[PDB]
C-alpha cells in the first residue's frame, strides 16, 4: 500500500 | 513497538519480515534460525476467528531490512517458502496455547553485516535467563501505538519477565507454561510494549556466560498496547523446542 | 555454530547502544 513495489521476480 | 526507539543498522539480524504478496503488505514479525528455517507465531499464518489461513503461495520472507517500507537493495534478500509447519497443538481456540510456527524457504539464504542467525536456547541457559526482573529484547515494525502510527525503521525495546502470578492477575485468558509475560509495571516508571505487526517477532536476551544472543520468546498476544497494568505475552521458545528440533530433523 | 554473533557487534568487538541494560538485569 505504502510498501515501496518490491522486484517482480520475487512475486 | 510502543515506547521504543530506532534500532540501530545490522543490531538484529535475525529479524525477518512475514511479507503478503498482494496486497503487498506487512503481516508479521519473525526469525532466521539458520540458513534455510524461518520462526514466527502460528497466528501470524492461521487465526480462524478473523479467516485468516494463510498458505505457502501467499507470502514472502524478507530478511536483512531496516525501513519498513522500501525496497533496501542490495542489503535485504526476498525468499519464497518450501513449507509451513504449524504446533499439532496450536490452541487457536482458546488462549494461543503454543503459539508457533515453522517456516523452511525454497533456498538457503547468504549471510550478511545484516542478515544472521539467533541461536535457541539450551535448557541450562534458558533455566538461567527466564526470571523475573531479567530484561530481554523486541523488534518489530509493528504499530507504535494501541490507536505517529507506523515506523519509518525497525524499533527495539528492552523488557524485563514478569513474575508469573502478575501475569495471571493481569488478564482474564488462562496462561499456560508455554508462556510468559514481559513488560514494566504502573510504578516502574519506564514503559514500553509490542503491538499490532510486532507478532511472531524475537524475544532474545544476551547470555552473559558466551555472549551470544539467544530467541527466549516468540510475540504473541496481549490486550492493547502498553496498557498499564497489562503485560505482553510470549511464546516460550524453549518449551517447544523439541518439536522445533523434530521438524527441522525430519524436513 | 556461529549463531547469536552479529557481524556489525559481537564480530567485531562492538557493544550497542542499550544491551548493557540486558546485562545489568541479570543479578
Ligand atoms: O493478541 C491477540 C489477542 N488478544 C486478546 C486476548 C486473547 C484472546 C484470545 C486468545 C488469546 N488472547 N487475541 C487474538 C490474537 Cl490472534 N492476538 C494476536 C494478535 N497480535 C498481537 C498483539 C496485538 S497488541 C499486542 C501487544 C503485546 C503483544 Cl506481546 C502482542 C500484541
Amino acid at each position: 500500500g505504502d510498501f515501496e513495489e518490491i522486484p517482480e521476480e520475487y512475486l | 513497538i510502543v515506547e521504543g526507539s530506532d534500532a540501530e543498522i545490522g543490531m538484529s539480524p535475525w529479524q525477518v519480515m512475514l511479507f503478503r504478496k498482494s496486497p503487498q503488505e506487512l503481516l508479521c514479525g519473525a526469525s532466521l534460525i539458520s540458513d534455510r528455517w524461518v520462526l514466527t507465531a502460528a497466528h501470524c499464518l492461521l487465526y480462524p476467528p478473523w479467516d485468516k489461513n494463510f498458505t505457502e503461495n501467499d507470502l514472502l520472507v524478507r530478511i536483512g531490512k531496516h525501513s519498513r517500507t522500501r525496497y533496501e537493495r542490495n542489503i535485504e534478500k526476498i525468499s519464497m517458502l518450501e513449507k509451513i509447519y504449524i504446533h499439532p497443538r496450536y490452541n487457536w481456540r482458546e488462549n494461543l496455547d503454543r503459539d508457533i510456527a515453522l517456516m523452511k524457504l525454497k533456498k538457503p539464504v547468504a549471510f550478511s553485516d545484516y542478515i544472521h542467525p539467533v541461536c535457541l536456547p539450551d535448557r541450562e541457559t534458558a533455566a538461567s535467563l527466564l526470571q523475573a526482573g531479567y530484561k530481554g529484547r523486541v523488534t518489530g515494525w509493528g504499530n507504535l501505538k494501541e490507536t505517529k502510527g507506523q515506523p519509518s525503521v525497525l524499533q527495539v525495546v528492552n523488557l524485563p519477565i514478569v513474575e508469573r502470578p502478575v501475569c495471571k492477575d493481569s488478564t482474564r485468558i488462562r496462561i499456560t507454561d508455554n508462556m510468559f509475560c514481559a513488560g514494566y509495571k504502573p510504578d516502574e516508571g519506564k514503559r514500553g510494549d509490542a503491538c499490532e505487526g510486532d507478532s511472531g517477532g524475537p524475544f532474545v536476551m544476551k547470555s552473559p556466560f558466551n555472549n551470544r544472543w539467544y530467541q527466549m520468546g516468540i510475540v504473541s498476544w496481549g490486550e492493547g498496547c502498553d496498557r498499564d497494568g497489562k503485560y505482553g505475552f510470549y511464546t516460550h521458545v524453549f518449551r517447544l523446542k523439541k518439536w522445533i528440533q523434530k521438524v527441522i530433523d525430519q524436513f | 555454530a556461529d549463531c547469536g554473533l552479529r557481524p556489525l557487534f559481537e564480530k567485531k568487538s562492538l557493544e550497542d547502544k542499550t544491551e548493557r541494560e540486558l546485562l545489568e538485569s541479570y543479578i
